[PDB]
RNA sequence: UUGAAACACGGACCAAGGAGUCUGACAUGCGUGCGAGUCGACGGGUUCUGAAACCUGGGAUGCGCAAGGAAGCUGACGAGC
RNA sequence: UCGUUCGUCUGACUUGGGUAUAGGGGCGAAAGACUAAUCGAACCAUCUAGUAGCUGGUUCCCUCCGAAGUUUCCCUCAGGA
RNA sequence: AAACUUUAAAUAGGUAGGAUGGCGCGGCUGCUUCGGUGAGCCGUGCCAUGGAAUCGGGUGCUCCAAGUGGGCCAUUUUUGGUAAGCAGAACUGGCGAUGCGGGAUGAACCGGAAGCCGGGUUACGGUGCCCAACUGCGCGCUAACCUAGAACCCACAAAGG
RNA sequence: GUGAUUUCUGCCCAGUGCUCUGAAUGUCAAAGUGAAGAAAUUCAACCAAGCGCGGGUAAACGGCGGGAGUAACUAUGACUC
RNA sequence: CCGACUUUGUGAAAUGA
RNA sequence: GGGCGGAAGACAUUGUCAGGUGGGGAGUUUGGCUGGGGCGGCCAAUCUGUUAAAAGAUAACGCAGGUGUCCUAAGAUGAGCUCAACGAGAACAGAAAUCUCGUGUGGAACAAAAGGGUAAAAGCUCGUUUGAUUCUGAUUUCCAGUACGAAUACGAACCGUGAAAGCGUGGCCUAUCGAUCCUUUAGAUCUUCGGAGUUUGAAGCUAGAGGUGUCAGAAAAGUUACCACAGGGAUUACUGGCUUGUGGCAGCCAAGCGUUCAUAGCGACGUUGCUUUUUGAUCCUUCGAUGUCGGCUCUUCCUAUCAUUGCGAAGCAGAAUUCACCAAGUGUUGGAUUGUUCACCCACCAAUAGGGAACGUGAGCUGGGUUUAGACCGUCGUGAGACAGGUUAGUUUUACCCU
RNA sequence: AUGUAAA
RNA sequence: AUCAGAGUGGCGCAGCGGAAGCGUGGUGGGCCCAUAACCCACAGGUCCCAGGAUCGAAACCUGGCUCUGAUACCA
């Protein structure tokens, strides 16, 4: 699934508040910070004896994943970002069909 | 032993009992739902009747 | 499961030594100024049979250094003590057999027997029926010397370390074969209850870990690691090998 | 139990004991008192058979009379067919 | 347990008293055997009126009204909403 | 020709058969139109013999809640199976929850549903005895030297002579 | 672990396990160090055993193949692919 | 099993800063 | 000489953290459906056609199949053209390369399964594009009339295309996907950190993703023949019941065999039945126990007759043998091997027929087999262990009640 | 690697 | 009875749609007196049978055939 580098989409910034010029980028999970509510719950939780706390996932049977697209429009520099359907093989601006 | 069952029988026989209820015809009957444009003006229309 | 036969040793219950017939401790003189800068003679009373041991034992009678008395000592028998003999204990005393000497005064090659290890813990190697231990080298400048242990094994031992001349007595007792359950029987009852032993293969999985199975096989590697915990350090602790040893595997 | 007189299970007979109760919260329904109030329930004073009864506070204790928001906050300008 | 018939009987022999090892422990010439008629985890008391979607029982009369084994969801199919 | 169809039943299915209708007049619209042009509403005034048949008070509105959530039998349609007192479905009724009269006996087949009594008449089923009712009045068929034959389900018999 | 005696214990270290060796420039914690920051903190380098990589071990656990054609009667197949 | 801190003090050299 | 004598020595070691190993040990799990369970499979989410009985609804481990994707175009729009195939034709050129004309209701194509639908299009080519966008509601489908997914119709914006009407909220429609908590991102120059501020961090609100396929969404391997408790005849194996595929039996027609001759005796292709000793199917009674194979003993009954009495027929000369009839009174044996029923031999015999009686018969026996616990071999499993594989040892209780 | 039985 | 696996040169076998090979075997020369052996060349196949999709099949799916390997247990 190819999507184009650059798409004329709508802003909802208010001071856009149109179709404008959005560049594509591709969703990646930030790295997970150690100071969140729920790691020094569960690092809490997880202390001293009694094991695992909280249940682990194990029985994974997705094989896809929704890729999530930030838009940026260069008329007031703020990303918005929408899913497409889920996908395997997937790139942004590749070659065109013949 | 079959876990799986699935009949209509008696079905009709207890879905007749209370009767088929048909609810109550009403007089203006209500627009909830009708075309937004529509009920704009209808409610502007009321708001300056004389 | 419970614990296993080879845990249940350390408590002593039924697994301690049957010590009531032995006749003491088999070990030197307590190392003194006589026996540091002189020699000491004692006569050999009587060769004993200690229950339990495969060698004789040597009662010894030597004179008190400092107060009117008799000591009987009694060393491990070197091959060739008969009573009335006089042995020499200290330093000065002649190289003879059943004579104890330091090691500062054995001449290389020389064999010997009931070393000792920390100058006075009163002789420790070599005390088993016919073994020895061969002093090797000396080294006078740190006052040190080598040994060849029965094992093979090859020690630095300190130089002023004690040891008999001579080989324990008794050699070769283990090379007739006992021929019977009996001679078995016997000679554990009077050593320790360690006789008779079941193949854990014929036990049950509850008490040992090559247990069960309608057959009777190990299951899995015989061999467990040297960390493993007791319990399961069953089998052949961290071995190196198996099999028949053949070639310079034996040496 | 779809189906028991069943070759389904319990019961030899008698007598006595024997199994939806108590407590907390909530809710509907009903009765009583008061009714934008209503509760005196923890205390206090009394109390001549009394662990009762009667009095007392409350000007804000509980609930109710205001709600919407996560929160900062804001908080019903008066109904016709 | 009894009867007859059997195994061994100088030996790894038969046995009394004293004494040691106590419960996930002991002891086992290994049968999961024995550990006080109890052992693939003794016995005694307590937590304890353990829990149970399962079996059994569930106490007076008359009058009146009076069904369901069907939908949906649930590690759900002997169950519950 | 179930996973073919031009055509195309019966049975069943949906809607309508007025007083919650219609017309006239003058008012509003931020909708709608080229536009009083529509669409809708609002105030007011008029008309509307009840607008097929039959029957009848209603869940009409609400609350609280019990039990149930193992079903089975039958006629018809019907899937798998060789068939099944077999398994799974459709419309209906019965049994379960139900006595009562008949089918000799039977949970669901036939009649029929019930307070307790007297009188009469019946349904299904019968009238030789058991057993209340006729060896009743008629007409034929059958002769079984196989236990002749004799009740909807039903307790069976065939092909063939 | 196997089980007197006699005779003999054949092949396989790929797999699992056991063990041995550590040049170091794989991975690899707490501590300890440096840098950024106003500080919490982040980032970096360094980082033990362990694992990985490399050898030994079968009287360690264990394992130990197929398909075709061929002899001058026929059959088989010494032999060959 | 091994790592660090601790009991844990003294002075000496060689390589890094 | 104020050192008891040596050894090691600030290393071992003690304590606290740190990482690895750790069935030696603890705790716990080891889904569901299911014509018993196990193995298999998914009929657990889900789509098309049929079953489905002409509205809707409608099941089975019913049937034929599909889905966990693919796509910046195979989405949106506009314009032009017509497709598969056939017919006649044109150097090399043939059955098939490229071109032209004629016919062409779709016999092509539309990403895929199957159904439906589409022809100046919903197909093919070309131009331009991103409506595959934003805000929250409403409705349909499943439905309890909850959610999710998907779809539909308006509204308020912003745009694409066309000249314009319009069309466009992804794929022509029907399937192609996801809760709470946690993490992470997007947005407001948003809200709080509760003594007041600057200031990092954190906590929020709205909208997405990270995924639960057991798909309304626990984090989870076996074994037990040493086993246990609750229960189940909702549910298996013994008997019984219905059924009779299957096992056994017997009729009808007559192509032929029977040296000639269909029917002495058979009777193929077909076809109709009977039986409940086999096996199968079911799961109706029985799991608060109906004592489970075989043999010994002993009794009774059936005929689908082996001999025995009487008969009829013959390819019946005699002898013997075959077919059938009335016929169940009488009889149907001793042994080798196997636990065996069954089997198969030796011999006698007139004959060595078949069967039923809760596969007659264990408070009648036996206990050989099978079917606990011991044990051995083999194959399997890493292991505990398994075997509708082989072998050995293995308690057989009660009557005095009624009949 | 080897060499008619056909004298 | 179900479930896998494999059907390719004469034999045993490699193969991932553009598409066929490996050893050996066979055919013709060469060396030798002659046969091997050795050197140099040559030709291969109904990719098990029958369909479909696919630019493009022997491979991809399916139906039919033949062999082999498993699982068929508690009673
Ligand atoms: C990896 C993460 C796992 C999972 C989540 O962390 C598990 C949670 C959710 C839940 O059910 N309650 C819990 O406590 C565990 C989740 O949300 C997925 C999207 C992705
Ligand atoms: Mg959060
Ligand atoms: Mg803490
Ligand atoms: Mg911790
Ligand atoms: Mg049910
Ligand atoms: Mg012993
Ligand atoms: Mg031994
Ligand atoms: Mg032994
Ligand atoms: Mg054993
Ligand atoms: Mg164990
Ligand atoms: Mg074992
Ligand atoms: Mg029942
Ligand atoms: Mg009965
Ligand atoms: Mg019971
Ligand atoms: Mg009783
Ligand atoms: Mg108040
Ligand atoms: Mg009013
Ligand atoms: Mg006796
Ligand atoms: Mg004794
Ligand atoms: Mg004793
Ligand atoms: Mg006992
Ligand atoms: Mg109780
Ligand atoms: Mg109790
Ligand atoms: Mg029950
Ligand atoms: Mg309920
Ligand atoms: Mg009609
Ligand atoms: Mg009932
Ligand atoms: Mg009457
Ligand atoms: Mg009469
Ligand atoms: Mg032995
Ligand atoms: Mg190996
Ligand atoms: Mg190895
Ligand atoms: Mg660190
Ligand atoms: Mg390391
Ligand atoms: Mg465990
Ligand atoms: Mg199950
Ligand atoms: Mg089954
Ligand atoms: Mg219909
Ligand atoms: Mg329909
Ligand atoms: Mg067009
Ligand atoms: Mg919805
Ligand atoms: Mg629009
Ligand atoms: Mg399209
Ligand atoms: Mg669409
Ligand atoms: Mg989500
Ligand atoms: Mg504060
Ligand atoms: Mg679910
Ligand atoms: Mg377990
Ligand atoms: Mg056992
Ligand atoms: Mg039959
Ligand atoms: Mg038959
Ligand atoms: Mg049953
Ligand atoms: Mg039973
Ligand atoms: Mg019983
Ligand atoms: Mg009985
Ligand atoms: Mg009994
Ligand atoms: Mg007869
Ligand atoms: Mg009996
Ligand atoms: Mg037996
Ligand atoms: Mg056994
Ligand atoms: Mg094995
Ligand atoms: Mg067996
Ligand atoms: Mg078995
Ligand atoms: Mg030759
Ligand atoms: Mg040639
Ligand atoms: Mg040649
Ligand atoms: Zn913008």
């Amino acid at each position: 699934v190819n999507v184009p580098k650059t798409k004329k989409t709508y802003c909802k910034n208010k001071e856009c508040k149109k179709h404008t010029l959005h560049k594509v980028t591709q969703y990646k999970k930030g790295k997970d910070s150690l100071s969140a509510q729920g790691k020094r719950r569960y690092d809490r939780k997880q202390s001293g004896y009694g094991g695992q706390t909280k249940p682990v996932f194990h029985k994974k049977a997705k094989t896809t994943k929704k890729i999530v697209l930030k838009l940026q429009c260069q008329s007031c520099k703020h990303y918005s970002q929408r899913a497409i359907k889920r996908c395997k093989h997937f790139e942004i601006g590749g070659d065109k069909k013949g | 032993a079959k876990s799986k069952n699935h009949t209509a029988h008696n079905q009709s026989y207890k879905a007749h009992r209370n009767g088929i209820k048909k609810p109550k015809r009403q007089r203006q009957a209500s627009t909830k739902g009708m075309d937004p444009k529509f009920l704009r003006n209808l409610r502007y229309s009321r708001k300056h009747n004389v | 499961g419970r614990v296993i036969r080879a845990q249940r040793k350390g408590a002593g219950s039924v697994f301690k030594s049957h010590t009531h017939h032995r006749k003491g401790p088999a070990r030197f003189r307590s190392l003194d100024f006589g026996e540091r800068n002189g020699y000491l003679k004692g006569v050999v009373t009587d060769v004993i049979h200690d229950p339990g041991r495969g060698a004789p034992l040597a009662k010894v009678t030597f004179r008190h250094p400092f107060r009117y008395k008799h000591q009987k000592e009694l060393f491990v028998a070197a091959e060739g003590m008969y009573t009335g003999q006089f042995v020499y204990c200290g330093r000065r005393a002649t190289l003879s057999v059943g004579n104890v000497l330091p090691l500062r005064s054995v001449p290389e090659g020389g064999v010997i027997c009931n070393v000792e290890h920390h100058v006075g813990d009163r002789g420790v190697f070599a005390r088993a029926s016919g073994d020895y231990a061969i002093v090797i080298s000396h080294n006078p400048d740190n006052g040190t010397s080598r040994i060849k242990l029965p094992s093979g094994a090859k020690k630095i031992v300190p130089s002023s370390c004690r040891a008999m001349i001579g080989q324990v007595a008794g050699g070769g007792r283990t090379e007739k074969p006992m021929l019977k359950a009996g001679n078995a029987y016997h000679k554990y009852r009077v050593k320790r209850n360690s006789w008779p032993k079941v193949r854990g293969v014929a036990m049950n999985p509850v008490e040992h870990p090559h247990g069960g199975g309608n057959h009777q096989h190990i299951g899995h590697a015989s061999t467990v690691r040297r960390d493993a915990p007791p319990g399961q350090k069953v089998g052949l602790i961290a071995a190196r090998r198996t099999g028949r040893l053949r070639g310079q595997a034996a040496a």
